[PDB]
DNA sequence: TTGTATTTATTGCAATTTTCGTGCCAATTTCTGG
DNA sequence: CCAGAAATTGGCACGAAAATTGCAATAAATACAA
């Protein structure tokens, strides 16, 4: 009983027009975005304690 | 389908209710047999190992 | 030299981060090996001596 | 017109530890002549 | 068949080269007040 354990790759080479390309894995690049909420939320007018946070 | 000889009358109650017989010159002929092919898959895989 | 980078991070780099080929999975270190002489005069990898053997 | 405060752009050096190939030789296994 | 000789193997050692890890604030560009 059991089965096996794989691993996911990086970066993937193919052969493509008779020459080898390398690109990254899309399945597994680490992201990050800024929240366009708290951003917009700096307003001048608005107390410094908070703008400078 | 196929062609039968068939008669309209009642055998000892083995056509009660929506029942029918069959003769065994039916069966002798393979005029109802019928042919089913399956599929069966194997894959092999790339492991860490 | 190839890529105008120090070797220190080379070595950070290729830490841990596998390669998808049509050949296999294979670790970013597996391609560094040490090598032997040749009678020509060129030199030969230790991976493809331990093929041969 | 300029000197100055604020924001992007910097992904290497230097010890130190680890791995490389190859020689020496004790212990072990294989070989051959009388 | 026997026993000495010869080939085989791997633990230890040597220097040399290669890989790994600690170090934590600045250079320069740009917009603003006299």
């Amino acid at each position: 009983t059991g089965e096996p354990e794989y691993v996911i790759p990086d970066v993937l080479v193919r052969k493509h027009n008779g020459h080898w390309t390398v690109e990254l894995n899309s399945d597994s690049i680490p992201r990050l975005q800024i929240n366009q909420h708290y951003a917009s939320m700096c307003n001048n007018a608005r107390n410094d304690g908070d703008s400078q946070f | 389908g196929q062609n039968m000889r068939v008669a309209f009358m009642p055998w000892n109650g083995y056509n009660f209710e929506d029942s029918i017989l069959v003769s065994e010159r039916v069966v002798q002929e393979d005029r109802f047999t019928t042919i089913h092919i399956q599929e069966l898959a194997c894959v092999s895989r790339d492991t860490k190992l | 030299q190839a890529v105008e980078m120090h070797e220190s991070t080379i070595s950070r780099v290729t830490t841990q981060k596998y390669l998808h080929s049509p050949r296999g999975i294979f670790e970013l270190k597996y391609f560094f090996s040490s090598h032997v002489n040749t009678e020509g005069g060129g030199e030969a990898s230790s991976t493809a001596i331990r093929a041969l053997v």
